[PDB]
């Protein structure tokens, strides 16, 4: 173990997390206050367009096959995914707004 | 309101400047010359204003620097807002990720739009008292408001949605508001005090609000659950043909019932002389449907090779396209028209000139390009403040002319210095000796 | 009332005995072409053969696309139809042949019926696993349901006392609103209270909707109608259109064959129309030979106004109508003739009538003479500007002077070419 | 009449305070922390 | 402390009333070109009308790029300058026209200036001031909240609207150690004082000092961005764990076809802000070097685009003669630019130097990089600078310095440059050897 | 500080282990711990009889 996994990777080479933090570091205190409306994030853009999407989204698919909507992400009653991984997927994704 | 503006090559023209009897005045709204061409342009404007004629292709033609783009800009300005007008350069349809036919379909769909108005509600008045009763570690909240206008007052109690809307958008006893029942949105209408008098009239107000949406945006919004974002990022394409006809049937139903109206528009393609023959073949069929707009094309090219083929055709277009289209001709200008154009440009550029300076400018513009003079005037007025005189004289424009070279002058200069200029074969005598 | 180069064609106007008259259905002349087109109409109406090929060839301004629209309209809306242009084949997401097959599978229709089961009523309670309680106008039932639609209901901000609508077959969830029984709880509540539904919570209905095979294939390969997070989260990962394996088509064919054999559906052959096929590549052209000689491919009709030309994709073979002899051998040819003076005049006056314009007889004579001089499409295009020019002088009719003024104002092909030949700088 | 910076009453409800400060108590807990309040000494 | 054929140009060296002397700003010769460039600089400084373009033509090594760099230096560090080459327009991700349009917008920037009023310091006691409830009630109803203030060079005490009760709900700093509040908007900001650094032997938060200066500060904030950044940020998503943000975190966000509706929206908002008097638009200058590498499609799109409202002033450089513009073969045109595009812009002419000008250039090159050259060696350098090329002579300085360093002599001698010329061959000698031999060289 | 966390003295109750010693093969010191450091130690708690390196630069902890 000492000759295989004692220290093999912490010798830099490729990179080290502290170096990334030093490089990905930020020298800004506060800027772009008008983020308000100058940027107008698309999360606000979608809800600002509520009325038109209610009044215009009309078309529907002509055909749809059930058991493929769930099978697309590889989770069914007979699937190759793990036991708790499948539930943790939507446990992390159901809380999404 | 008006948008940010800087002086452009076509900023001097505002409307076609025609007459009610379709008569061309010599000068009207930053405009001069090409009488019968303007009559034809007004005829096309009446066509698009009619709205009962679709799939018509007209073509303008003439020498370079003649006003074809100016004519298109003028007819677009005269047509006014609230009617979808689209201008597109020929090279913009050659996409590495989108089929040329698909891009043409997108342009055609963007060309026209639909107008829909719906009944809306609103409550607006001078808020007097606001009470919020929210429980800490409870289960419910409550709110009571006193809203009063000049002629009446009523007391209302809130529930959940308007409570959070009022809390998130800070309202006090002095700041006045508008609220919709169905929308639920709370909009500030300006403080009366703590500055305006008490709003008058009944609290309830029923109105209609109109909305204009171009056909391409309904086309894309129903394509995919994430297709709405394509209105901004544009990372869509190859919309299935089984959505276009569904949209067409839907808008046909909307027109039949009558609550939604459509507004046909104008699609303008400039420098169409460059395009692939497949685009022309697609255009041949795109004009034979009941939703095609009025399309106008421009090309300064005469007989030339058709891109995608080897043979030459007039204006560079295949004969079938000319067969189903009309040609509008533009003619060369003359000295007095050039003088009027330069005077208009100077007026909109707040540039003061002299009569002999204008004469020299007209002589240059008649022996060279009009744009040459239109830029020489700008460089001359730029020079003007070196001598601190708020005016432009003949020596100023002469110095500007000798300072900035002309196309003919540069061409004649390179006629005798080709040795020191990189030849087509690449050989060049860099060393003097 | 928008009119554009068509909509005056109301059909071939063929007699039940297969003899076409002179003027009928907004059509004049082309008796042989109309008779052959009606023969092909009955051919497709037979719905017994497949993979037949017809090409109609003739010069411009001969109503070839008009004839195609006429046969399409005569067939009616029961049969599937999909107009196409040759240039539309070339795409960047998928190979050209795959797009050709995709349009092949969209040109045959399937009429199917199924029973829709729904449950609607008032929300009474929400017991986690998930059991729900529904209250109707008179009935009341409790339902156990999959947690997926339970989470969807949570996302649908459904409150207590609300009324919802559920489609059992697809799990579609939609809230109508809240019952008016408990309505005036707030003075200015934003929620729109709606009356209680009438009838049993359980309801069964029948539908007769129609679909095409391409729709079935794309539905099977690409599910794009999900509701829970997993569904659209997965379906947004691959927005680009991809290829479709042939084994998927075979599986779809097997399932539709089973459906029709059982006796709840029947197959409807259709028509595929490609306009201006001269520009198609050689690879697609040799692919048509394999595609047509199949068991399910519908009938196809082509248009090409060409002569002794070289087909695109090669540089050696000169073939009639821009179609190589290999595709010609499996092809039927329909010849279209150019019109003449009196037919031109009739066309012009009919187009004027469908445009609700008043025209004076001498003006019609001038229009016919000019159309013979240059082209029919020229006069058809310029008649409306003549109408507006007359309207400017507040006249509802058309006068010869107005037509001459319009012809002065707007040019034609020959005059423009003559001007171009004698031009300073390629005007 | 719009004087002063828009006086807004901050009322408490209803006459039941296990801790005497209705708002200073929560502010103090946030500033100090109940977990760390046992190490003050 | 390094240079690459440039950076010795200190502006254009144009005096008042537009006059150019001989030696100034590291620039010698070509007076009229400098006068025209200064004219263009003044025109851009007018910030009145946009869309104008100009191209300049001349032989190779005539200082065109030097003129553009001098223009950029004269403009200053406020108005944006976007260097570019014709080949950089091509891409394998979007259309060429999209890249051209986005560069066009990247040329033009925008400056926003505003001022905020802030009260900050150290709070001796954080306690709201209770008062009688105006309505019939009970408990405690706050009328004001007294906030202590303490700063270096200025200290007061003030009270605020009790609405900050929610603001004081979560600060997690200390009992009034360091604070940040706003007057019109209120709010708070976590900022512990340094007086308690040593009370705990360990600490995972760096203590902050008390504010220095007046207890109330009216400080202004200035930001200079381009509209390209504006609508890129507008189009690009944001946020954290939500579906779109997490999907984009693994989407490799390649640029793709920013739509024109975002352009319209950003135009509207910047127009309403400049009308509001809070924003100031600064038109920029965009440089396309070696434009002969472009193509017909880009030329036509350029013709269309320069007619737009917000087209910045662009500068074009080329050194071709009676050449054929790419894409086509039948179009013979000067500098490989289609005549229609030529009709839309002016031309500036540059002229070759002479022996004395080359000698002065070599003198400047020697002076800038801290070198000493003997007069005879300098004259010889000028001799084969005229004989072969200026750039060869300019490049030869460093090897001569190295050879001088080898024998430990700061200056440069004639035999040194003779040895350097023997070692390093020019183009004419190289092609002479190439044509003489027959062993594939 | 590297490999010096020796022993954890949990406690009155709440915000406990507010002062624990540090050790090396040649050097020892007692250090007081605050609530923030208590929370930091709570994540991946260790017996502290080992030697663990923790960032004195206001960073985090790293098991050795
Ligand atoms: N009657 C006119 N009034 C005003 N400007 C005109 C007129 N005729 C031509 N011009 C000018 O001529 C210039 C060239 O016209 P344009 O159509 O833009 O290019 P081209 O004619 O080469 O297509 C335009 O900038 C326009 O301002
Ligand atoms: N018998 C007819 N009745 C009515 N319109 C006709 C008739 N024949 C030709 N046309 C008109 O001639 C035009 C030519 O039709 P189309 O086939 O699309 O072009 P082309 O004949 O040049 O291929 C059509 O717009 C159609 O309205
Ligand atoms: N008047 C001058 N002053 C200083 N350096 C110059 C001058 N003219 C040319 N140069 C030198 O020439 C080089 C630029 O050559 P340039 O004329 O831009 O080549 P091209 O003609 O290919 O654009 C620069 O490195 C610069 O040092
Ligand atoms: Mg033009
Ligand atoms: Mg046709
Ligand atoms: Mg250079």
């Amino acid at each position: 173990v000492n000759k295989l996994r004692c220290d093999r990777r912490p010798i830099f080479g490729k990179n080290l997390i502290d170096l990334l933090t030093k490089d990905r570091r930020v020298k800004y205190d506060k800027s772009s206050i008008i983020d308000n409306e100058l940027i107008k994030p698309l999360q606000t853009r979608v809800l600002d367009n509520r009325k038109i999407i209610d009044t215009f989204a009309v078309l529907t698919p002509s055909a749809v096959s059930l058991d493929m909507r769930k099978l697309a992400l590889g989770l069914n009653d007979d699937s190759s995914v793990g036991e708790n991984t499948r539930l943790k997927v939507m446990q992390n994704c159901f809380e999404v707004s | 309101l008006k948008s940010l503006s800087l002086i452009a090559a076509h900023s001097h023209i505002t409307g076609l400047g025609l007459d009610e009897n379709l008569q061309p005045r010599p000068t009207s709204e930053g405009m001069v010359g090409q009488l019968q061409a303007r009559r034809a342009a007004g005829v096309i404007l009446k066509m698009v204003q009619n709205g009962t004629i679709a799939g018509r292709a007209v073509l303008v033609a003439g020498p370079p620097s003649t006003g074809k783009t100016a004519l298109a800009m003028g007819v677009s300005q005269s047509l006014g807002k609230d009617v979808p007008f689209t201008a597109i350069a020929g090279s913009e349809i050659f996409s590495l990720e989108l089929s040329k036919t698909e891009a043409l379909t997108q342009a055609f769909r963007k060309s026209i739009g639909i107008k829909i108005k719906e009944e809306t509600e609103l409550i607006e008045g001078e808020v007097v008292e606001i009470q919020i009763d929210r429980s800490i570690t409870g289960g419910h909240k409550q709110g009571k408001l006193t809203i009063k206008t000049t002629d009446m007052e009523t007391i209302y109690e809130l529930g959940n949605k308007m409570i959070d809307g009022l809390t998130k958008e800070k309202v006090l006893a002095g700041d006045v508001i508008s609220i919709d029942k169905a929308s639920g949105k709370i909009t500030k209408l300006g403080r009366s005090f703590a500055f305006v008098q008490c709003p008058e009239g009944e609290l309830q107000k029923r109105k209609t609000v109109v909305h204009t949406v171009s056909l391409h945006e309904i086309d894309v919004i129903n394509s995919r659950t994430q297709g709405f974002l394509a209105l901004f990022t544009g990372d869509t394409g190859e919309i299935r043909s089984e959505v276009r006809d569904q949209i067409n049937t839907k808008v046909a139903e909307w027109k039949e019932e009558g609550k939604a109206e459509i507004v046909p528009g104008v699609l303008f393609i400039d420098e169409v002389h460059m395009l692939d023959i497949e685009c022309f073949s697609f255009i041949n069929r795109a004009l034979e449907d009941e939703f095609a707009p009025i399309v106008m094309m421009a090309t300064n090219r005469g007989v030339s090779k058709t891109r995608g083929t080897n043979y030459k055709s007039p204006h560079g277009l295949p004969l079938d396209l000319l067969d189903r289209s009309i040609i509008i001709t533009t003619k060369s200008y003359n000295e007095q028209e050039i003088k009027t154009i330069l005077s208009i440009r100077a007026q909109e550029e707040e540039v003061e000139l002299s009569s002999d300076a204008l004469d020299l400018l007209t002589k240059t513009g008649v022996e060279t390009s009009l744009r040459y003079s239109s830029n020489l005037i700008s460089v001359a007025q730029q020079i003007a403040m070196k001598r601190k005189n708020n005016t432009v004289e003949v020596e100023d424009v002469k110095r500007a002319y000798l300072l900035f070279l002309d196309s003919a002058r540069s061409v004649k200069y390179v006629q005798e210095n080709e040795s020191q200029y990189i030849d087509d074969q690449g050989n060049v005598q860099i060393s003097i000796a | 009332t928008r009119t554009a180069a068509h909509t005056h064609i109301k059909g071939l106007g063929l007699d039940e005995s297969g003899v076409a008259k002179r003027v009928e259905g907004g059509f004049v002349g082309q008796i042989e072409a109309r008779e052959a087109c009606g023969v092909i109409v009955d051919l497709i109406k037979a719905k017994k053969m497949s993979g037949r090929a017809i090409l109609l060839a003739g010069g411009p301004s001969t109503g070839k696309t008009a004839l195609a629209l006429a046969i399409s309209q005569e067939l009616g809306p029961k049969v599937p139809f999909c107009p196409l242009v040759g240039s539309e084949l070339y795409s960047v997401e998928v190979k050209k042949t795959e797009t050709l097959m995709e349009n092949f599978r969209r040109a045959i229709g399937l009429r199917i019926k199924e029973t829709k089961e729904v449950y609607e009523g008032e929300v009474t309670e929400l017991t986690p696993e998930v059991i729900v309680g529904l209250k109707s106008a008179k009935g009341t039932k409790t339902l156990r349901l999959d947690p997926t639609i339970y989470e969807s209901i949570q996302r649908e901000k459904v409150s207590i006392g609300d009324v919802i609508y559920i489609e059992a077959n697809t799990g579609a969830v939609k809230r109508v609103g809240r019952s008016d029984a408990y309505a005036t709880e707030f003075d200015l509540e934003t929620e729109e209270y709606v009356p209680l539904p009438k009838g049993e919570v359980h309801k069964k209905k029948e539908i007769v909707q129609d679909v095409t095979l391409h729709d079935l294939d794309v539905a099977n390969a690409r599910p794009q109608g999900g509701q829970d997070v997993i569904s659209m989260m997965g379906q947004l990962l691959k927005p680009k259109k991809t290829e479709i394996t042939e084994k998927l088509r075979q599986e779809v064919n097997k399932v539709v064959a089973k459906y029709i054999d059982q006796g709840v559906a029947e197959l409807i052959p259709g028509v595929l129309f490609i306009d201006e096929v001269n520009m198609l590549d050689i690879e697609i052209f040799t692919y048509l030979n394999k595609a047509l000689e199949s068991n399910i491919a519908p009938v196809v009709v082509l248009a090409s106004n060409r002569g002794m030309t070289t087909v695109r994709g090669t540089e050696d073979v000169i073939s009639p109508h821009g179609v190589p002899p290999d595709l010609i051998d499996r092809l039927l040819i329909v010849r279209t003739l150019p019109y003449d003076k009196d037919e031109i005049r009739t066309i012009i006056e009919r187009r004027a009538t469908v445009e609700r314009l008043q025209v004076e007889s001498s003006a019609l004579d001038l229009l016919a003479t000019m159309g013979t001089e240059t082209s029919l499409r020229y006069a058809l295009q310029l008649l409306a500007p003549c109408g507006i020019l007359a309207q400017t002088s507040n006249r509802k009719e058309i006068v010869v002077n107005d037509v001459n003024e319009a012809k002065l104002l707007f040019l034609d092909a020959k005059r423009s070419t003559k001007i171009l030949e004698t031009s300073a700088n390629y005007l | 009449e719009g004087p002063e910076q828009l006086t807004s009453r901050n009322f408490v409800t209803l006459y039941d305070f296990p801790n005497a400060p209705p708002n200073l108590k929560d502010f103090n807990t946030n500033l100090f922390g109940d977990r760390w309040s046992y190490t003050n000494g």
